[PDB]
């Protein structure tokens, strides 16, 4: 199917909260997705997180870079993200309760880094992942995660350097 | 292992028949409104609680 039509912001809907909504599902999507290859990401099949030899990723961001693998990386921002999500004053769960000014922000930012999760997966670990039927599942996902993306313009196109390779073939 | 599979296998359908099941709330919605004759006001103001309705849900849905 399309999810061009889908993933658009219906009328009367407030922004922030379809965000919220579609950013707690591909969480889920791939919080899962790494659950099913967490075996894999040893540490030393991935000693430092990276989305290829070339792009390579660090948690925090300079005057100079730290130490980040991928399995510490990875748990941190699925820790990390449900944080966020538990959080009251960022993602309320009742009617009366209004988002924060600065939401789009960790929005962007949470996103950005489920991409990073999207890509050590597409990259490091791209010959695993076909040791059980699962690329499609995989593309499925992502597919749904760009298409909400670029319809938002939520993460800044020089992020989205390392898996271009499909993105503009998978919006054939 | 199959977890991730069955749910990714039932997401588009998921999402794209609660995509249809919106629009067919507002047309039908609309529908009603359209035969016994409510003015503007109504319409807008009744418009205004459908979304919020659709906001409410899908905040409710989001968390537990
Ligand atoms: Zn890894």
């Amino acid at each position: 199917g399309n999810l061009r039509m889908a993933v658009m912001l219906p009328e009367g809907e407030d922004l922030n909260e379809w965000v919220a909504v579609n950013t707690v599902d591909f969480f889920n999507q791939i919080n899962m997705l790494y659950g099913t290859i967490t075996d894999f990401c040893t540490e030393e099949s991935c000693p430092v997180m990276s989305a290829g030899p070339k792009y390579e990723y660090h948690w925090a961001d300079g005057k100079k870079p730290i130490k980040c693998s991928a399995p510490k990386y990875i748990d941190y921002l699925m820790t990390w993200v449900q944080d966020q999500l538990d959080d009251e004053t960022l993602f309320p769960s009742k009617i009366g309760v209004p988002f924060p000014k600065n939401f789009m922000s960790v929005a962007k930012t949470i996103l950005k880094r489920l991409f990073r999760v999207y890509a050590h997966i597409y990259h490091q670990h791209f010959d695993p992942v076909i040791q059980l039927q699962e690329e499609a599942h995989l593309n499925t996902s992502f597919k749904h995660f760009i298409f909400f993306v670029q319809e938002f313009n939520l993460i800044d196109r020089r992020e989205l350097a390392p898996l271009q390779e499909l993105i503009e073939k998978l919006t054939s | 292992p199959q977890a991730f599979k069955f749910f990714m296998e039932q997401h588009v359908e998921n999402v794209l028949k609660s995509h249809q099941q919106r629009l067919h709330r507002k047309k039908q919605l609309e529908n009603e409104m359209m035969r016994v004759g409510l003015s503007q006001d109504a319409q807008d103001q009744m418009r205004k609680m459908l979304c919020q309705k659709e906001s409410n849900y899908i905040r409710l849905k989001r968390a537990k």
